[PDB]
């Protein structure tokens, strides 16, 4: 599990663009409030190879 | 003295300092939380080291890199910018990765 990938994101990558954001994702209408719940995701998921 | 350069320029994503220490100018991008209001007087991605003037500096972030091109000149007069020409020639070409929408300066 140490390995990791961004699921969402608010637009697409510029090229060479680097984000390290770990802000809640917002899926829909759902006011996430900085914390998890339906349609509010942490962005990033893991491998778990 | 420098510039401040990012997004949120809190801590929430990465953002870029340029500042000169009359010794060196010292380069840094990291995930700072910058003052509210900045100042100078007597993790982290990446980092460098190396009226009678005008100093013209240009600005511009293109496929990751920011780019800095700049000039300086003597002036014979001193109430807003001069009429004339001269182009400003490359100073750095910083790999940096970082978004960028806001800046500041250090005074
Ligand atoms: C760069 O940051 C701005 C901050 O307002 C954001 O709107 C934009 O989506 C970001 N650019 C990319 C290509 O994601």
């Amino acid at each position: 599990y140490n390995y990791l990938f961004r699921l969402f994101r608010k637009s697409n990558l510029k090229p060479f663009e680097r984000d390290i954001s770990t802000e809640i994702y917002q899926a829909g209408s759902t006011p996430c409030n900085g914390v998890e719940g339906f349609n509010c995701y942490f962005p990033l998921q893991s491998y778990g190879f | 003295r420098g510039w401040i350069f990012g997004t949120t320029l809190d801590s929430k994503t990465q953002s870029l300092l340029i500042v000169n220490n009359a010794t060196n100018v010292v380069i840094k991008v990291c995930e700072f939380q910058f003052c509210n209001d900045p100042f100078l007087g007597v993790n982290c991605t990446f980092e460098y080291v190396s009226f009678k003037n005008l100093r013209e500096f240009v600005f511009k972030n293109i496929d990751g890199y920011f780019k800095i091109y700049s000039k300086h000149t003597p002036i014979n007069l001193v109430r807003d910018l001069p009429q004339g020409f001269s182009a400003l020639e490359p100073l750095v070409d910083l790999p940096i990765g970082i978004n960028i929408t806001r800046f500041q300066t250090l005074l």
